[PDB]
């Protein structure tokens, strides 16, 4: 029940990595959703992968 | 943007993701579009060539 703007989280360099393929990026804006899952936490740098 | 039929494309400019121009060879959302695929005896069907 919001409206979510992917563009300032898109374009801004205070992050390290930005990772997905189950859609582009550029066009997550424009795709509407139901839910969203903010899956928030800490790891160690290298086990990203 | 996508290219109409049989227009081949053999440029091999750095491509710009982002907002911030694409300088130089390689940069933040600069990426070479061009990637090389992975066929070895050891795969199986959908991955071979």
């Amino acid at each position: 029940n919001c409206v979510a703007d992917y563009s300032v989280l898109y374009n801004s360099a205070s992050f390290s990595t930005f990772k997905c393929y189950g859609v582009s990026p550029t066009k997550l804006n424009d795709l509407c959703f139901t839910n969203v899952y903010a899956d928030s936490f800490v790891i160690r740098g290298d086990e990203v992968r | 943007s996508n290219l109409k039929p049989f227009e081949r494309d053999i440029s091999t400019e750095i491509y710009q993701a982002g907002s911030t121009p694409c300088n130089g060879v390689e940069g933040f959302n600069c990426y070479f579009p061009l990637q090389s695929y992975g066929f070895q005896p050891t795969y199986g069907v959908g991955y071979q060539p």
